[PDB]
């Protein structure tokens, strides 16, 4: 939620 | 020369299996049909040929 | 972007565009019956 | 004529099978304490 | 086609031909 | 629901 601009699914999902 | 086809099924180093179970699937180890109310709740002899 | 919503090209994922029930069925039944490969999860 | 002689490789079995008297209740082992010496491995004969 | 059974042979008290736990 | 095994 403070650097979400990553591979995403519907939630910043690819955040690991 | 006219020919007639044959077919073998060589399959070695394995055992045959017949999971005692409703749909023959390994959804567990204590099968869903070895726990039912007609096998694990009633005596039964069998004979297979 | 209504077109890439109801074909699931780039939108919601499987876990939350199903019902509150079908996800339960697909997450409980995954050892014998697999309702996970049908639906599309977009990325 | 002559010929070679068919090879016959001899060698102890895989994982040393059949060298520790398994499953033959006639000659089983025992793992019990120097105590009430009741055997602790009661092997069946129909289980392989 | 529930080919039903209906018959369970058990044995008064209700143990089924059986076999118990061997202990050391 | 209610199924899987464990």
């Amino acid at each position: 939620g403070s650097r979400p601009f990553m591979g995403t699914w519907n939630e910043i999902g690819t955040s690991q | 020369v006219p020919s007639l086809t044959q077919k073998k099924f060589l399959c070695d180093r394995t055992m045959w299996r017949i999971p005692f179970s409703s749909n023959f699937m390994s959804m567990g180890a204590l099968t869903d049909l070895g726990q039912n109310m007609l096998y694990a709740n009633s005596a039964h002899a069998l004979d297979m040929t | 972007m209504p077109q890439w919503s109801y074909m699931h090209i780039a939108g919601q994922d499987a876990s939350e565009y199903l019902s509150p029930g079908l996800v339960q069925f697909a997450r409980a039944t995954d050892t014998y019956f697999s309702l996970g490969n049908k639906f599309r999860n977009p990325t | 004529q002559a010929a070679p002689n068919r090879p016959n490789y001899i060698g102890f079995r895989d994982n040393f099978i059949g060298l520790m008297y398994y499953n033959s209740t006639g000659n089983m082992g025992v793992l019990a304490g120097q105590a009430s010496q009741l055997n602790a491995v009661v092997d069946l004969q129909d289980r392989n | 086609q529930p080919t039903m059974q209906l018959m369970v042979p058990k044995r008064q008290k209700l143990e089924e031909v059986l076999e118990n736990m061997k202990v050391d």
